[PDB]
C-alpha cells in the first residue's frame, strides 16, 4: 500500500558517517493510513544472519528508541511533510556493515520485532572498512 | 458488555476491522477538479455533496459530470447529493465582501433590489420581502446564528428599517437570519429550491439533502416535487430547528434519511441538549433502520490546519458510537488545505471507534425490541446476521436489486461486510450510505439473466474474495429471494468458500 524507498548506502571509513534515507508513497486506502500515521523501525541484516532491530521511531516522532550498539552513535529522525524517514550514522564501525532496511507498520508506534512490520523497503548496503 | 470490552481495549494492537460507515464528503472550490474528486474517492468518500445555496448549475454541472468521470476512472459507485438552499432568510453580498457593526451603531435594512450586493456598514439587503410588515418597532433580527442582534427603532421607509446594533460582530456575505418570531410561514421548497430540484432529477442526482425540514408534510411537498421521473431519489431530510426534534417521529416514517445538523440545531437549543438531541435522533433512526448522517461541526479545524483538536475527534467518534451510518465533511473538503487528510482522517476515527464498539450489542438491542411474531421479511434478515454471528461468517451477501434488503440487513448490525449484489447501479450508488454494505453491479444486458441467482452469487463470492473479506474455508450467509415470492428476499444459504 505505502511503499518505501531506500537510499544512502554505501562504503565509508571506520569512523566516518552516512546518513540513510527512506522515502515514502503511495497510501492505505482501506485504513486511511499514510507514511505519517504508521511508526518507522530500522533494521539492520549482517552477513549470514537475521536481521535485527536498529531503531525506531513513533508516527510523529515524539518516542524513538535504539539497540544499545548503536545507542550515541545513531539517530532517527522524520519529516512527515516531505515523506522521508533518516538514519544518521556516526562514528561508523566495521561491525556494522550489514544491509540496512526501513519498515513502516500500521500502528503508531514501533515494534523490534520483524515480523510485526508491514512495508519495507529493498535495503540498503553499508559497508566500514578501516 | 461494553465494559467488557472496554478493559479489553490496547491502545498498541492494531485494529482489524473492515470499515463499517460511510464517508460524505463536500465539493468545492478546492476538490472540484477530477484529479482532486480521484483523490477522495481513494481516500475514502462514498458521496459527494452538491452544497446549492451556493454556485450556478454550470459550476453543479462540472461536479456532477466530473465525479461521474472521477467515479468511472475509479472504477466505483459514488452517490451525488443535492443539498438545497433550503427556506432561510438569508443576506450578504457585501461591499468588500465584508462589513462590521459597532454596538449603537444605526443600519438600514433595506427590501430594495438595488443594494443587494453593494451592503455596507449602512445599508444592505435582506432576502425576505415581509419584513417591515412582520418586524415590528422594538423586536430583534438574529443575524448570523444568534450572535448579532438588532433592535428595530422604525420603519423608515416602505420597505426599510432604521436598527440598533446591540453586540460587535463581523458580518460575511451571505449570513441567515433567524427572526425570533415564528409566524413568519416558511416555505417547505422555495421558488429556486423547486427549479434546483428539477435540475437535479433531470441529471439523476441519487439523494436530496432537503434542508430545514420541519414537519412531515413538507418531506412530502419534497417529494411531490422530484416528480415520477424521480419517485425513486431518496430524501434525506436534514433536522436542524426546534420543530424537527420536535417531529422527528413523522419525519422519519416520511422521509428516506435523516441527517444531524448539529450546528443549526445548537442556534436554538443548548450544546448539552444537542448532544441528547443527537443519541435520540440517531437511535430512532437506528430502530426504523433507516440512515442517519452526521453533519456540520465534524473535523472543523481540520479546515485550516492540519490536525484537528482531540475534542473534535471525540466528537467524531461518538457520532459513530452514537450509531451513525454516516459523517459528513463539508468546507473541510469543499474549501479546504487538506482535503485528502481529513478524510483519511475520518476513515480512520471509524475504524477505530468501530473497532472498539462491541461487535453484538446493537444486535440485540434491535433484536429484543422486534415485535413477535415478527415479519418474514424481518426474521429473514434478522436472522441472517444472526447466523453469521453464530457461525463466524466474514461476510453477509444479499441480493436486492431496489436494496431495501440491504438496508434491512444492516439495521442489525452484523459484524462482517454485507455486499450488495445489485442489478440496479442507483441502488449501488444509494446504499453508499448505509452501514457495511458494499454494491457489486450485476449488468444483466452484459450477462445472463441468472434467474438461477448463480452468477450473481459468484458475483457477490468473487468480490469478497479479492476485496480481502473471505478466503478459502470462510463461511459466508447468502440472503437472496426465492424463484416464488411477490418481491423481497425470503430465501438464506449458508455456503463455505471453496478455493
Amino acid at each position: 500500500q505505502v511503499q518505501l524507498q531506500e537510499s544512502g548506502g554505501g562504503l565509508v571509513q571506520s569512523g566516518g558517517s552516512l546518513k540513510l534515507s527512506c522515502a515514502a508513497s503511495g497510501s492505505n486506502f482501506s485504513s486511511g493510513r499514510t507514511f505519517s500515521t504508521d511508526a518507522i523501525g530500522w533494521f539492520r541484516q549482517a552477513p549470514g544472519k537475521e536481521r535485527e532491530f536498529v531503531g525506531g521511531i513513533s508516527w510523529n516522532g515524539g518516542i524513538t528508541d535504539y539497540v544499545d550498539s548503536v545507542k550515541g552513535r545513531f539517530t532517527i529522525s522524520r519529516d512527515n511533510a516531505k515523506n522521508t524517514v533518516y538514519l544518521q550514522m556516526n562514528s561508523l564501525q566495521p561491525e556494522d556493515t550489514a544491509v540496512y532496511y526501513c519498515a513502516g507498520r500500521d500502528s503508531w508506534y514501533f515494534s523490534k520485532v520483524p515480523d510485526e512490520y508491514r512495508y519495507w523497503g529493498q535495503g540498503t548496503q553499508v559497508t566500514v572498512s578501516s | 458488555s461494553q465494559l467488557q470490552h472496554n478493559i479489553g481495549l490496547s491502545i498498541f494492537e492494531p485494529v482489524a476491522k473492515h470499515r463499517a460507515n460511510r464517508i460524505i464528503c463536500t465539493i468545492g472550490p478546492s476538490t472540484q477538479s477530477v484529479e482532486a474528486l480521484k483523490g477522495l474517492m481513494k481516500s475514502g468518500m462514498s458521496v459527494a455533496r452538491m452544497n446549492f445555496s451556493h454556485g450556478s448549475y454550470e459550476y453543479h454541472q462540472t461536479t456532477i459530470n466530473n465525479v461521474r468521470a472521477a467515479a468511472a476512472e475509479l472504477g466505483l459507485h459514488i452517490g451525488i447529493a443535492l443539498d438545497t438552499k433550503g427556506p432561510e432568510i438569508r443576506t450578504g453580498l457585501f461591499k468588500d465582501g465584508e462589513a462590521t457593526y459597532a454596538p449603537g451603531d444605526t443600519v438600514l435594512v433595506t427590501t430594495d433590489p438595488a443594494f443587494e450586493k453593494i451592503g455596507t456598514k449602512e445599508k444592505f439587503y435582506v432576502d425576505y420581502p415581509q419584513l417591515p410588515n412582520v418586524v415590528r418597532p422594538g423586536g430583534l433580527i438574529y443575524v448570523d446564528d444568534g450572535v448579532l442582534t438588532l433592535r428595530v427603532l422604525s420603519k423608515e421607509d416602505d420597505c426599510t428599517l432604521k436598527c440598533h446594533v446591540n453586540n460587535h460582530h463581523r458580518l460575511t456575505d451571505r449570513k441567515g437570519i433567524n427572526l425570533p418570531g415564528c409566524e413568519v410561514d416558511l416555505p417547505a421548497v422555495s421558488e429556486k429550491d423547486r427549479k434546483d430540484l428539477q435540475f437535479g432529477v433531470e441529471q439523476g442526482v441519487d439523494m436530496i439533502f432537503a434542508s430545514f425540514i420541519r414537519t412531515a408534510d413538507q418531506v412530502r411537498e419534497v417529494r411531490a416535487a422530484l416528480g415520477e421521473k424521480g419517485k425513486d431519489t431518496l430524501i434525506i431530510s436534514k433536522i436542524e430547528n426546534h420543530q424537527g426534534v420536535q417531529n422527528i417521529d413523522a419525519i422519519i416514517e416520511a422521509s428516506d434519511g435523516i441527517m444531524v445538523a448539529r450546528g443549526d440545531l445548537g442556534v436554538e437549543i443548548p450544546a448539552e441538549k444537542v448532544v441528547v438531541a443527537q443519541m435520540c435522533i440517531i437511535s430512532k433512526c437506528n430502530v426504523a433502520g433507516k440512515p442517519v448522517i452526521c453533519a456540520t461541526q465534524m473535523l472543523e479545524s481540520m479546515t485550516t490546519n492540519p490536525r484537528p483538536t482531540r475534542a473534535e475527534v471525540t466528537d467524531v467518534a461518538n457520532a459513530v458510537f452514537n450509531g451513525a451510518d454516516c459523517v459528513m465533511l463539508s468546507g473541510e473538503t469543499a474549501k479546504g488545505k487538506y482535503p485528502n487528510e481529513v478524510v483519511q482522517y475520518m476513515v480512520r476515527i471509524c475504524i477505530e471507534a468501530q473497532s472498539a464498539t462491541h461487535d453484538s450489542v446493537m444486535f440485540n438491542s434491535i433484536k429484543n425490541l422486534q415485535k413477535i411474531p415478527m415479519s418474514p421479511e424481518e426474521a429473514v434478515c434478522s436472522s441472517a446476521v444472526s447466523s453469521a454471528f453464530e457461525v463466524q461468517a466474514k461476510a453477509i451477501l444479499v441480493l436486492s436489486n431496489t436494496g431495501r434488503s440491504a438496508r434491512l440487513i444492516s439495521k442489525y448490525r452484523p459484524n462482517c461486510p454485507i455486499i450488495c449484489a445489485t442489478t440496479r447501479l442507483l441502488t449501488c450508488r444509494q446504499l453508499n450510505v448505509t452501514r457495511s454494505v458494499e454494491s457489486v453491479y450485476y449488468d444483466v444486458d452484459a450477462h445472463g439473466e441468472d434467474n438461477d441467482r448463480e452468477k450473481r452469487v459468484q458475483l457477490g463470492v468473487d468480490w469478497a474474495k479479492t476485496k480481502g473479506y473471505v478466503s478459502a474455508g470462510d463461511v459466508m450467509v447468502i440472503v437472496h429471494a426465492d424463484h416464488s415470492v411477490k418481491g423481497y428476499p425470503n430465501q438464506t444459504r449458508l455456503v463455505r468458500v471453496r478455493e
